[PDB]
Order: structure tokens, then sequence, then C-alpha cells
């Protein structure tokens, strides 16, 4: 369901 | 929101969502009250009776949002959190008494049309606002039915007289809590549901135009049942530890 | 300090669709 965000912020 | 609309694009530039990393899923609403506070529900952070204990590295907070599930590319910022300030009694014990947490963020987000600073009430925006019959605005992504919007929604709910509240459930209402919504009679449906948690209830000041938030979303039975009613911590009451804690961190 | 004023709205004198329902209530 979510898009997934850049990784960037998953960091 | 059961009940709602679709927001407006810019309509609440304060509205936040707080977003678990893995699984990625919206957790809560909360709101921007300066470029590096958001204020939301504790029981969207801390809730023992679930199992349900967040720390910072397990958040993020996503402003600008108008879309649920998309990442909107130029217009949101996803922000992630440096410390969680959780009331210090905050009763998940028995009624959710002193629901509320702050969120400090680790840089400070730049304002632009998407994102801007809701107002924290002062004494006497309270005592002239926080009314029985009037009406303030409850927006998030949460369920629309007791069946999730693509943008955020929007309900506009009446305070609802103190014994009114008390007399609507068994759990213990405090001076920390107000309730809004309408009556089974009055004709007009709309409530927070799942997933709306943490966010705000604002108004509008006819003095100054400016728009305050008075409530946090905290607890219902059901939602939009009738006879129940949404409740929601009285953020002046405790405004006190708010301006504590943000002149002490 | 320019808390509460919608970059969007308030700061360009438009109002949103059903912030009079508030204001008709106070
Ligand atoms: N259903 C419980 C009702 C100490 C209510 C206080 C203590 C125990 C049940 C609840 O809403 N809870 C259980 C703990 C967390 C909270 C919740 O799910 N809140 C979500 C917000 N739901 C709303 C629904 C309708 N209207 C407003 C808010």
């Amino acid at each position: 369901d979510f898009e997934e965000i850049p990784e960037e912020y998953l960091q | 929101i059961v009940e709602g609309s679709d927001a407006e694009i810019g309509m609440s530039p304060w509205q936040v969502m707080l977003f678990r990393k893995s699984p990625q899923e919206l957790l809560c609403g909360a709101s921007l009250i300066s470029d590096r506070w958001v204020l939301t529900a504790a029981h969207c952070l801390l809730y023992p009776p679930w199992d349900k204990n967040f720390t910072e590295n397990d958040l993020l907070v996503r402003i600008g949002k108008h879309s649920r599930t998309r990442y909107e590319r130029n217009i949101e910022k996803i922000s992630m959190l440096e410390k969680i300030y959780i009331h210090p009694r905050y009763n998940w014990r028995e009624n959710l008494d002193r629901d509320i947490a702050l969120m400090k963020l680790k840089k400070p987000v730049a304002f632009s049309d998407y994102i801007h600073p809701v107002c924290l009430p002062d004494r006497e925006t309270a005592a002239s606002l926080l009314q029985a019959g009037y009406k303030g605005r409850v927006t998030g992504w949460g369920n629309l039915k007791e069946g999730q919007p693509s943008v955020l929604q929007v309900v506009n709910l009446p305070i609802v007289e103190r014994p009114v509240c008390k007399d609507s459930t068994r759990i213990r209402i405090t001076d920390n809590m107000f309730c809004a919504g309408y009556k089974p009679d009055e004709g007009k449906r709309g409530d927070a549901c799942e997933g709306d948690s943490g966010g705000p209830f604002v108004m509008k000041s006819p003095f100054n135009n400016r728009w305050y938030q008075m409530g946090i979303v905290s607890w219902g039975e059901g939602c939009d049942r009738d006879g129940k009613y949404g409740f929601y911590t009285h953020v002046f009451r405790l405004k006190k530890w708010i301006q504590k804690v943000i002149d002490q961190f | 300090a320019d808390c509460g004023l919608r970059p969007l709205f308030e700061k360009k004198s438009l109002e949103d669709k059903t912030e009079r329902e508030l204001l008709e209530s106070y």
C-alpha cells in the first residue's frame, strides 16, 4: 500500500 | 476520520504523519508546533497493554503530506527524531489521562506552502473558545469506518458539555480531557477513528484569525457510534509541561 | 510568531470550504 520512500531516510 | 471530507491542499499545513520504518506503516497523526517540535498523543508511542513502546529510531515523521500512501516528491519532508518526551504522569494504566508527548526533530524543517506550524493556546484563548457548542476541526488519514482514505480527511465537530461526556462512558474523565461530537438527535455525524490518534483538534480564533490546537485525538469507544463521543487531550491544561520541555531541551 | 496563518489561505486572504461553519458556531 505505502509507496517506498528514499532509502536515505530509512538509514 | 468517519464522515469527513477530503482536505484541501494546504488546509492543515501543521498535520504530521508518524510513520513506522519497518513495517513501513502509518502509526498516528501529530502536529508541527515549531520547526523542530512535533506534538502527538503519548499512547502513539507507549501503550504497554498492547506491548507498544516505540523509540526514536523506530520512527520517521512525514510533514507536508496530502496523499496517505504516495511519497510526495518535492512536497513532503521526512524527518528523523532526536528525542521523544512523554508526560511523566501519562496514565496508560487506567484512562489515558495526560495523553501527550513531544518529539524533537533531528534537524529543523523548512516551512513552505504545505508545511507551517499551528499555534498553542494561551489561557484566554482557551477560556474564550473551549465552550460547548463551539466547533473545532479534526484531520487525519485513519480509518473511514469503525476503509482508508487516499487523501487527508477533515471533519468539524462541536465541543460537548462535560456531564454529557461523563454520562456517555464508564471511563473516568479528568480535567485534562474534553469530548467532541454530535449528539444522536443532532443529525450530523463524524468522528476520529483508528489511525487518527495523536492528530490535532484545532479551532480558528475569531479575534486574530489564527489557528490554535486545542486538543489531541486521544480515545473513543468505537468510531462514530451514536451516544458516544471522541475524547481529546486538553492541550492548554498541559501547556505548562510543554513549555517546560521545550525550553529545558 | 507566524503560527496558525496558512500560506495558501490566511496569508492570501483565501478561505477554505468549511471554515465558516467553525466561525458561525462561535
Ligand atoms: N477504545 C479505547 C477506549 C483507556 C480509553 C481509555 C483507556 C482504555 C480504553 C481507546 O480508544 N483506546 C485504547 C488505548 C488507546 C485508545 C485508542 O485506540 N485510541 C484511538 C483513537 N480512537 C478514537 C476513536 C473515536 N473517536 C476518537 C478517537
